[PDB]
């Protein structure tokens, strides 16, 4: 709860990749897609819509950890 | 005589320029080779790969440089105050005196939201106030504006008008770029200064 | 005959813009040779490439 | 008001329109605003007609004149400071040498 | 001489006092403004002033944390102080009991000299220091930003705000002009105000390793 | 020319092109062109989904 | 100075004999006695410059004057030109303008 | 007679030579002196010189004489004014960044190979660098084991 609130770029990327990598191998879509054959552009609009059910586990250097959710992050 | 020099002059150059880029060439991977290590954390200290701290905050503040719109500064108030009175301009609501000015803005900035920003930018954003504060009462008393919203000529109230929705935007738009303007965890600071340095 | 002048935006830096149609006349058409040698020798024994 | 030039347009330093709009509405409308005047600029300036000849670098009859002049008088301050350094003494600058 | 040689002393006396005040020993306000006519008057000629026995100080005493602490400081008149002088400085302390002393030479030290004073004792702590480098406040420069040693408390809530160890730290050499301003040992820590741009201060910490 | 430099640090890799370029404003800044004759070459793995 | 016997033609030492300082060579006996005073001046350079130097009216040897700036529009001004970059097609500028202490430093 | 006239009678052995050079503000002209030497400490010590608002070129000495910040600060700002030299500009946290790498061992490092065997610690980039047998060699001696950190 200490860290910045905002969801960095980096975390945006390895997130929207996640999830495209997991979509090409025949994940299930929560944003009801319409004809994107492209699964950056649906991770895209799952991360829009606030849907990806994806966790960030942000370490810090001395060990601990904290979670935070993609839809409790403030996206730009 | 005068082409003989001039292309002794163009040789010269060129021969500057070959030894310039081997030189910078070499000092660049020598400068990233040594400065790839390098990273931002996530507790706004820049820890090196072993672990050990270099920084216990980047450039003392932790603003990222490419965010910086000023001259080696996050914001330019000045800039940031005209854009708000342009884009929002009220015409339903009167104008603020000084002291109707410096009450509204301690009001705002008591705020929780206003807790976690440093301390540097919060003097910054009040040096700020106070300057347009006694730039506005200098202008009423030249011109005999009278903080009552009396005054028979309205546009006198068009010299120096500002309203607190005005400067409840000012307010949100500096701390949010200030926010947003903060070293992102995760990334190369290293790797981005070796390449600032060697370019 | 060139025509020193902007055009379209497609000769911003150092570019040029040609004309179809003096291309197809005959403007700047190119001809490369290109050689391609082979050898049949004749080695020790007695036999040789064929 | 103002005319559109390097130090409002190019890629020089801060006060930049794009980088207004970049910190201001974020990067979509800056790379849209960008490819409209990219669009739109080689049109006009095709249509409008820019081009530079022989005409546009060649000298005026003052200009000439002007260049004449200045070159007798530099000529003969240098001829002047060249015999005052060769017979006689010469104001030496501080810091360095007579040469 | 007689007019340089003076203003010298004198400006290593204050310097001195300076150090002690730093250092949280008892000076007085008349000590640490000491214009040049009470040193005239104190001594205003070379050979009237004694740099081994009339510039020796003993009231040094760190009155914040024991009274009965007691330091000294010795100001050899030989350019080069030899194994000898050392000796006599060593058994004056042992008579006198006492354990941190200062020696202000005036050209420099021999190293048999710079090595016996390495391993006097661990109970007898001396440190050396040239008056070429005592002629100018190092605390006073510019360039060199406010420390201050902070305690094993403060050490403590260091470490526990960021939850680090005390190797993790940026490390200072003990060699360092500040860390001997300053005398701290290995394992204190001391924290830099540098003064930024603007108004506001960067706050770092050091470890003397 | 060694291994760490050359084989380590900077490797060749497939799946890439090298062309001469040529200025088109009619293209969005994030959008670059590409020949028709490489982008049969250059191919993409797509992993057949719903 | 350098001295040399008349005999064999080597270089002639001072030493000191049994009644007087001489001259003499280390493979002759050739000797000769100082009779008067003798001297050798060499006359070593004084130093002759005061180094005293950055004067206005000594600082302002340059062509700008009476110019428009884009910092301070003041009239006395500083320029200067280089062409030491093939990279960069155009020419470099550096444009100072010190009239009212401003002192600027540009591109 | 070779070298009578080479004695040094006053002044600093290591102090080649020094300028006064002048400052022509508007307010008032001041005077200061520029040392094209190599030793910090005994201009400060000398007689009429505030040594308090001395600084130098060299790092080595600014860090050998008044400790480790100095040292940095003086880079920073040296590091600066070359950079502004030239006209360009680079962002302060840039070269504060590179001081404090520089000076977070309590010792001026250098980027040479040098240097950065002193602070870094992992095998594979030191052997990558420069003195690949050598650095190979030595970790297969002491038989250093090399994170992937
Ligand atoms: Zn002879
Ligand atoms: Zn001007």
């Amino acid at each position: 709860r200490i860290t910045t609130p905002y969801m960095t770029k980096y975390e945006r990327a390895r997130v929207l990749g996640t999830r495209a990598l997991q979509i090409a191998m025949c994940a299930p879509v929560m944003v009801e897609l319409e004809g994107e054959t492209d699964p950056l552009l649906i991770a895209m609009k799952e991360l829009k819509a606030r849907k990806i059910p994806i966790i960030i586990r942000r370490y810090l250097p001395d060990g601990s950890y904290e979670d935070w959710g993609v839809d409790e992050l403030i996206i730009t | 005589t005068e082409f003989f020099f001039h292309t002794m002059a163009g040789r010269e150059g060129l021969v500057d320029t070959a030894v310039k880029t081997a030189e910078t060439g070499y000092m660049q991977r020598r400068l990233v080779k040594s400065l790839e290590d390098l990273c931002s954390q996530y507790d706004l200290t820049v820890r090196s790969s072993t672990g050990d701290i270099i920084q216990f905050i980047y450039g003392g503040d932790g603003l990222d440089p490419a965010a910086m719109e000023g001259k080696d500064e996050p914001l330019e108030f000045k800039r940031v105050l005209d854009n708000i009175k342009a884009v929002f301009p009220c015409p339903s609501e009167p104008a603020l005196s000084k002291n109707e000015l410096i009450l509204t803005t301690e009001s705002i900035m008591k705020k929780s939201e206003f807790l976690c920003c440093q301390d540097s930018f919060l003097q910054e954003i009040k040096k700020f106030i106070k300057g347009v504060s006694e730039k506005i009462k200098k202008t009423r008393d030249k011109y005999g504006i009278n903080d009552n919203g009396t005054t028979e000529p309205r546009v006198l109230y068009q010299l120096d008008r500002i309203t607190p929705t005005q400067v409840e935007k000012f307010l949100e738009t500096c701390r949010d770029k200030y926010m947003r303007a903060q070293m992102e965890p995760g990334s190369a600071v290293g790797a981005l200064c070796a390449q600032s340095i060697g370019e | 005959t060139v025509a020193v002048m902007s055009y379209s935006g497609y000769d911003i830096e150092d570019a040029l813009v040609l004309n179809k149609a003096s291309l197809d006349r005959g403007f700047g058409r190119c001809l490369v040779y290109k050689n391609a040698k082979c050898t049949l020798k004749r080695y020790t024994n007695q036999t040789f490439d064929k | 008001s103002g005319s559109m030039d390097k130090g409002t347009l190019g890629s020089g330093s801060k006060n930049n329109i794009f980088y207004i709009l970049l910190r201001d509405w974020g990067q979509n409308e800056a790379a849209d605003a960008m490819s409209r005047l990219a669009r739109l600029a080689p049109v006009y300036l095709s249509n409008r007609g820019f081009s530079i000849g022989i005409g546009d670098v060649t000298p005026g009859q003052g200009l000439l004149k002007a260049k004449y002049e200045l070159l007798n008088a530099g000529y003969k301050k240098c001829d002047e400071y060249i015999e005052a350094l060769n017979t006689g003494k010469l104001q030496q600058q501080p810091g360095c040498t007579a040469e | 001489d007689d007019e340089e040689e003076t203003y010298r002393l004198w400006k290593i006396r204050k310097t001195i006092m300076q150090l002690c005040h730093d250092r949280g020993y008892l000076v007085t306000q008349d000590e640490l403004d000491q214009t040049l006519e009470e040193f005239k008057a104190q001594s205003g000629d070379k050979p009237s002033e004694g740099r081994p026995r009339r510039t020796d100080l003993t009231v040094l005493v760190a009155h914040n944390d024991d009274p009965t602490d007691q330091m000294f400081v010795f100001f050899p008149e030989e350019p080069k102080v030899g194994i000898k002088t050392i000796k006599v400085y060593c058994q004056r302390m042992q008579e006198e009991n006492i354990t941190r002393a200062l020696i202000v030479v005036q050209q420099g030290m021999t190293p048999s000299a710079k090595q016996s004073l390495v391993d006097m004792a661990p109970k007898y702590i001396l440190e050396q220091f040239l008056q070429q480098e005592l002629l100018i406040n190092i605390t006073e420069h510019e360039l060199v930003p406010e420390h201050v040693v902070m305690t094993k408390e403060e050490v403590t809530e260091l470490l526990a705000r960021y939850k680090l160890r005390e190797n993790q730290l940026p490390r200072i050499q003990a060699g360092d002009p500040v860390a001997r301003y300053f005398g701290i040992k290995r394992g204190q820590v001391v924290k830099i105000i540098r003064p930024s741009e603007t108004a506001g201060r960067y706050i770092t910490y050091r470890l003397v390793q | 020319q060694g291994r760490f430099r050359g084989n380590l640090s900077g490797k060749r890799v497939d799946f890439s092109g090298r062309t001469v370029i040529s200025p088109d404003p009619n293209l969005r800044i994030d959008e670059v062109a590409v020949p028709v004759h490489v982008a049969k070459i250059l191919t993409f793995p797509e992993k057949v989904n719903k | 100075m350098l001295l040399f016997c008349p005999g064999c033609g080597n270089g002639l030492i001072v030493e000191e004999g049994q009644r007087c300082h001489r001259f003499a060579c280390n493979t002759c006996p050739y000797v000769h006695n100082i009779t008067r005073k003798v001297t050798n001046r060499k006359y070593p350079k004084l130093k002759e410059v005061d180094d005293v130097l950055g004067g206005a009216a000594a600082w302002e040897n340059v062509d700008s004057t009476a110019e428009s700036c884009p910092k301070c529009e003041h009239p006395r001004a500083y320029f200067m030109q280089l062409q030491t970059r093939s990279a960069d097609e155009p020419m470099t500028t550096f444009y100072k303008c010190c009239n009212a202490q401003c002192g600027h430093r540009w591109r | 007679k070779e070298d009578l006239p080479k004695v040094v009678v006053q002044g600093i052995p290591e102090v080649s030579r020094a300028v006064i050079h002048i400052d022509e503000q508007s307010g008032k002209e001041k005077y200061k002196l520029l040392v094209e030497g190599d030793n910090l400490r005994a201009v400060m010590a000398t007689h009429g010189v505030k040594g308090t608002r001395t600084t130098s070129n060299n790092t080595y000495e600014v860090e050998k004489t008044l400790g480790i910040e100095a040292a940095r600060t003086t880079i920073i700002n040296e590091i600066q004014y070359t950079m502004v030299n030239h006209g360009m500009s680079i962002d302060r946290r840039h070269v504060m960044l590179l001081s404090d790498l520089m000076t977070y061992k309590g010792e001026v490092l250098g980027i040479t190979r040098f240097g950065l065997a002193k602070m870094k610690e992992s095998v594979l980039m030191l052997a990558s660098f420069e003195k690949t047998a050598d650095h190979l060699f030595d970790a297969a001696y002491f038989g250093q084991k090399d994170s992937v950190c």
